[PDB]
């Protein structure tokens, strides 16, 4: 359904 | 194992307070029996390494057409075998490297020969006299103002039991025995006696020339705490390393010619031998070796009036043939060249690295050294014949001899004005100014210490400007405004010789209101930026725990809205005040950093105090090495030059 | 993001410190802000490219250079030659620097260098081309990122959704190509389809960009190190060369094509079996015999090039070969003699130097 | 994983005013930090007269450490090695992982002493300026129930933490072990 994306660290 | 001396030398002071006098006997010839063995042993596999994989040369690189990055790669793969088998084999002598390292407290201990102390004082106790005048005698050599030593010795000699001949030295090297007694018995005019030692002792330098060209290679030397932004990659490390190790090659020979009786080394060391040698051989009566040795002081010296003058006299009365066979001694010409070839690596590394490099022998020739230095240094000769000749027309238009000589100063910029001199400050080396800057740059820098937050160097303020935390035109005002001081400062007191500098911070100091309860107390003891404050016996000690080399101070204000904050010059005793200084906008106190200005600042009631703290030194060899960084920063920040990228 | 790059002319619109626009980037990309994210990462990409080609330049100018022959007396002195050589070369070194751009700003920390290394920003691209409607490029992305790091799991799945698209079978490009990539790509569809010449040309134009790659490669690794030990002058010297040698060691392996999710094994080597196969061909054995010496030398367990070489041997006096035309090339020499010291070198050194204060824990 | 090895081991018996909270085993790496073990364990053992035996604990910030070692005053101002008073920082080969890692604590440069503190959150501003040489193995529940007794404005105990004993355990073989946090059931 949907990509998987990192989280943000910053 | 060799237990460390450290350790060894703990239990023997330890037994000395308890009062066991056969503990710190046998604890203290241990710690001298380990610091020689360790020394040996150290210089024992130097030596070895070195002489089982000798250096390869195979200078003949070829820049073949598509084939130099190859050939770079396997020249850079020749050395770096090299260097691993070395690093090999001395890794598998030398054992544990834990015991060759102990504190700099401890050198100085030893340096000053402590342990001979206690065990003189063990040695009477426990009726070992010989010993015990041995010690006592090692120890006066070493320390020559101790009137107590004196008088033991005293002691020690009506007593039965010791002569004058017992007066053995155990520590100082044998070379220089060996001359003191060779020059003592010229100065009596027994030149049959002479010959043998000061032939003695030549060998016996050449021999400790080499033992300490050995034991120079140790670890480097980071400036503090510098070693956490250390960022030079493989090529530069090695180049700092060896840039440190010759150096300290190269101060051995000032240190090889020092005595504890002297407070100078000998000048002219080595050739001064070939000069007592040849006029004690022509007193004897042996030309052949009279004018070897005078042509041999001739290579270091060579146009010296005096020597020529002999050399011509021994020809006349020799003849030509035999006087144009002979030539000067081989260990001298080996010496003279490795030292020609060290120094000009060294002058090298000081024009384009920026690393200060003081000669410490005065038969350099001047070819070896380039252009740029050579400007500079007559440049420096000219500044202080120029300072000579005014002080010595002031002495002629003549405490106030010190207070004339070394007090007035031109004030070079404008706007700066003389607000008390020494006289109205009570004391010497003493001046307050007013308006080194204006208000904008006073408001300037403290906009670059509050938002960087408290010291702060000008290296460091300059690379948070690149980073872009704090403004540049502030980094730049703050090294510009650090050298304007100097400059200020090297002008008043009638300088001749030029100054460097030691340190330099900004600072800010906070009041906070929920912590002054009942402080009475006094924020900081009165102080002496060079030595020690002994206020109990009212002396100072110049020792190394303490920065011996600072010698002026400075400080300038960038704020007056505060109460408190006051800072004042007070006398040894550290109780009565002197005169103290009102701190403002823009105003300097500038004093010289000896004993006779002790000094201290008050409490901070409430507000903000912040101002520049700057020493300066007279010694090339301690100059701050943070500011030639901070120089290639400036000049690549605000002055750059690209190389035709095209 | 590489379409308006030059290394001779680059913006001074966007010189700023990598680490800087790096968390700009992260900023923005924490604060659902696609396109500036987008934007400042690209910006941190082609800061890194910059960075890497400016020391490359400069470590061409300096190492590869003539060498002053000082004097005589100097010949009876190994060691001040030696290193009064390195003192010149840092010298050089330091100077050439300060004149180019991408040296007077910020330099970045040891943490940013390796993450760009491990090509981890990609990660965060491909994600935000997804979220500003550029399918192509988030595909190019993953697959960029995919291709170093072939056993990460949200990466497959990605990977397998992007490829269920529609019409996206066709865009799937590496972004960190290199030259001697594609060159060696096109040889090799030319000899699989029977044409000799072209496949010539393409593999004679292959072979000295991957040398220059790999040299420049090399010369990248003598990094600086973190203080934590004190030690003397030839030990601690020793220590650096350590780390510089680890990082040498592995660099043949990382400039290799990836074909088809698999490494190409034996690159040099087949790349020199390739261009005999191709010169024999062409009945030109003057250039087919030099190749295959260079295969044995390179790999020698191979009976097939041994029985090649014995036919090449017997036919020496029809096709008029003389014993000239049976020595290695000089270029695969140099490359030989270069990768054996450095394992050797790196055996030693794994035996006599590192110390063993460390174990595996169980 | 690789991970350093330790030589010895020590042991701690902690008691607060009354009660005895229980038994701390320390593992310390000899083969890494020679002469930073050396002093902790003849100190430990108390071999040369003076040792940890009967201190005290005077800092016990909360969610950051917990030190000691200061036998002569009772604040934190003296304390003495056997290599006389004072002797130079020797590596710093590992860091501050997290809970549990002891190290040598110091008011500058090369002034280790004889105090040392054990840390209880990952502290990494620390790196590189104070020297760690020990991990803890067992016990860490007591510094735990140490590290939340009630403290005052100078963090000083309102109750007393005393080492009402202090030993030294051989070991036969090192042993590895793994760079993280410690225990923590
Ligand atoms: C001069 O001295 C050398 C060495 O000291 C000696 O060999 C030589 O015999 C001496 N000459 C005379 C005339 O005694
Ligand atoms: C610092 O001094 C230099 C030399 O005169 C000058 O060019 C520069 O403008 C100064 N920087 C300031 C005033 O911020
Ligand atoms: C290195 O750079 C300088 C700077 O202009 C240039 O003059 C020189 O020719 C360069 N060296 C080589 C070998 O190209
Ligand atoms: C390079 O390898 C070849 C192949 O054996 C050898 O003949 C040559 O001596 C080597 N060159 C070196 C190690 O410099
Ligand atoms: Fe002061």
């Amino acid at each position: 359904p949907g990509p998987i994306g990192p989280p943000g660290p910053r | 194992g060799m237990v460390t001396p450290d350790l060894l030398f703990a239990e023997g002071t330890a037994a000395y307070a308890r009062g066991d006098w056969p503990g710190v006997v046998l604890s203290m010839e241990r710690a001298l029996r380990s610091r020689a063995a360790l020394r040996a042993l150290r210089l024992r596999c130097r030596t070895q390494c070195a002489a089982d994989f000798p250096w390869e040369l195979d200078p003949d690189w070829s820049p073949s057409p598509a084939q130099a990055s190859g050939a770079a790669a396997l020249r850079d793969l020749s050395f770096f075998g090299g260097l691993l088998r070395r690093a090999a084999c001395l890794r598998r002598c030398l054992g544990p490297p834990a015991a060759h390292s102990l504190s700099e407290e401890m050198e100085l201990e030893f340096r000053k020969r402590s342990p001979y102390n206690y065990l003189q004082v063990a040695y009477f106790k426990i009726n070992k006299l010989e010993k015990a005048v041995a010690a006592a005698h090692t120890f006066f050599v070493g320390n020559p103002e101790h009137m107590e030593m004196q008088q033991n010795l005293d002691y020690y000699q009506t007593m039965s039991g010791v002569k004058e001949a017992d007066f053995k030295d155990l520590e100082t090297q044998p070379h220089m025995q060996e001359f003191r007694l060779g020059v003592r018995l010229y100065s009596e005019e027994q030149p049959q006696e002479a010959v043998p030692h000061l032939e003695a002792a030549l060998q016996e330098y050449f021999v400790a020339y080499e033992e300490c060209r050995a034991l120079c290679e140790g670890p480097y030397d980071y400036d503090g705490y510098n070693y956490l932004e250390y960022n030079a990659d493989l090529f530069q490390a090695i180049t700092d390393h060896y840039i440190q190790v010759l150096n300290c090659k190269q101060n051995c020979v000032t240190e090889l010619a020092s005595h504890p009786s002297r407070e100078k080394p000998f000048e002219d060391f080595l050739p001064s031998h070939y000069n007592y040698l040849q006029f004690a051989y022509y007193n004897i009566g042996n030309y052949t070796q009279a004018v070897e040795c005078a042509k041999t002081y001739l290579l270091f010296f060579p146009n010296d009036e005096v020597m020529n003058q002999n050399l011509a006299y021994y020809a006349a009365m020799l003849g030509e043939e035999h006087t144009r066979s002979i030539g000067p001694r081989e260990s001298a010409k080996e010496y003279r060249q490795r030292s020609l070839l060290e120094k000009e690596l060294l002058f090298f590394a000081y024009d384009v690295f920026g690393i200060p490099f003081v000669d410490p022998d005065s038969w350099t020739p001047e070819e070896v050294i380039p252009k740029r230095l050579q400007e500079k240094q007559k440049s420096e000769r000219e500044t202080a014949v120029r300072i000579s000749q005014e002080i010595g027309n002031l002495m002629k238009e003549i405490l106030d001899v010190s207070r004339l000589t070394r007090e007035g100063g031109p004030l070079l910029y404008e706007g700066i004005s003389l607000t008390m001199n020494s006289k109205l400050l009570n004391g010497s080396q003493r001046v307050v100014m007013d308006g080194v800057i204006s208000d904008h740059e006073c408001q300037e820098l403290q906009r670059l210490t509050n938002v960087a937050a408290y010291g702060v160097t000008v290296f460091k303020a300059l690379k948070l400007g690149q980073e872009g935390k704090v403004p540049l035109q502030s980094a730049h005002l703050y090294y510009n405004v650090t050298e304007k001081v100097r400059r200020i400062m090297e002008s008043y007191f009638r300088l001749d010789t030029p100054l460097y500098f030691s340190y330099s911070h900004l600072v800010c100091r906070t009041a906070i209101e929920e912590v002054q309860a009942e402080r009475k107390d006094d924020s900081h003891p009165v102080h002496v930026d060079n030595c020690i404050l002994n206020a109990e016996t009212l002396v100072c000690v110049k020792e190394p725990p303490a920065y011996t080399f600072r010698d002026y101070s400075a400080i300038l204000y960038l704020n007056g809205d505060f109460d408190g904050g006051n800072f004042y010059f007070t006398e040894l005793d550290a109780k009565t005040v002197t005169a103290e200084v009102q701190p403002q906008c823009g105003r300097a106190v500038g004093f010289s950093s000896g004993t006779e200005n002790p000094h201290g600042v008050k409490a901070v009631t409430r507000g903000q105090r912040c101002a520049i703290a700057l020493w300066f030194t007279l010694d090339p060899r301690h100059s701050e090495r943070d500011r030639v960084q901070a120089d290639d920063l400036v000049k690549m920040l605000f002055s750059p030059e690209e190389m035709d990228l095209s | 993001q590489y379409e308006r790059y030059s290394f001779r002319s680059f913006p001074r619109d966007e010189l700023m410190p990598l680490e800087s626009a790096y968390r700009h980037a992260l900023d923005k990309y924490s604060g659902e802000h696609w396109a500036e994210s987008v934007g400042y990462l690209e910006i941190s990409l082609r800061l890194h490219r910059l960075l890497r080609d400016s020391e490359a330049f400069c470590h061409r100018n300096c190492s590869a250079a003539p060498q002053p022959e000082p004097a005589a007396g100097l010949a009876s002195y190994p060691e001040l030659r030696l290193f009064g050589g390195l003192l010149r070369r840092a010298h050089c070194l330091k100077r050439c620097k300060q004149g180019l751009p991408a040296f007077r700003q910020s330099q970045p920390s040891r943490e940013v260098l390796a993450d760009f290394q491990r090509r981890e920003p990609y990660k965060f691209l491909q994600f935000a081309y997804f979220k500003a409607n550029n399918l192509p490029k988030a595909i190019a992305a993953a697959h960029t990122f995919l291709l170093k790091h072939p056993d990460d799991e949200m990466m497959k799945r990605n990977m397998a959704y992007y490829k269920s698209l529609p019409g996206a079978e066709d865009y799937i490009k590496d972004l960190e190509t290199k030259s001697y990539e594609s060159l060696f790509i096109r040889a090799v569809r030319a000899y699989n389809g029977e044409n000799w010449r072209t496949s010539i040309t393409d593999m004679e134009l292959a072979l000295p960009d991957f040398f220059k790659a790999f040299y420049e490669c090399l010369a990248a690794c003598e990094g600086s190190r973190e203080i934590k030990d004190f030690k003397d002058f030839y030990l601690s010297i020793a220590d650096h060369y350590v780390e510089v040698l680890e990082c040498k060691i592995q660099c043949e392996e990382n400039l290799t094509p990836v074909i088809g999710g698999y490494p190409v094994e034996k690159f040099v080597a087949t790349m020199y079996h390739y261009l005999q196969f191709a010169y024999y061909k062409l009945n030109d054995l003057k250039n087919a015999a030099p190749c295959a010496v260079s295969y044995l030398l390179f790999d020698q367990n191979d009976k097939v090039m041994q029985q090649n070489l014995v036919y090449y041997q017997y036919h020496r006096d029809t096709w008029g070969l003389s014993d000239e035309h049976f020595q290695p090339r000089p270029e695969a020499v140099q490359f030989f003699n270069v990768t054996t010291l450095q394992k050797e070198l790196y055996d030693f050194a794994k035996e006599n130097i590192m110390d063993d204060d460390e174990g595996e824990v169980v | 994983k690789k991970g350093p090895k330790v030589t010895v081991k020590v042991y701690f018996d902690l008691r607060i005013g009354d009660e005895d909270v229980g038994r701390v085993i320390f593992g310390l790496f000899g083969k890494t930090v020679p002469k930073t073990v050396d002093n902790f364990v003849a100190l430990a053992t108390g071999e040369k007269g003076f040792g940890y035996k009967n201190s005290k604990f005077h800092r016990v910030i909360k969610d950051f450490m917990i030190q000691g070692g200061d036998f002569t005053r009772g604040d934190g101002t003296g304390g003495k090695s056997i290599y006389g008073e004072r002797f130079p920082d020797e590596n710093f080969k590992l860091k501050h992982y997290g809970p549990g890692w002891v190290s040598m604590a110091n008011a500058g440069k090369d002034t280790n002493g004889s105090q040392f503190f054990i840390t209880t959150v990952k502290t990494a501003w620390l790196d590189g300026k104070h020297v760690v040489f020990g991990k803890v193995l067992e016990g860490m529940e007591v510094v735990r129930k140490v590290e939340s007794t009630k403290t005052d404005s100078r963090d000083k105990p309102l109750k007393d933490v005393i080492i009402a004993d202090c030993g030294k355990i051989e070991v036969e073989k090192p042993f590895a072990i793994a760079k993280e946090a410690a225990a923590e059931n």
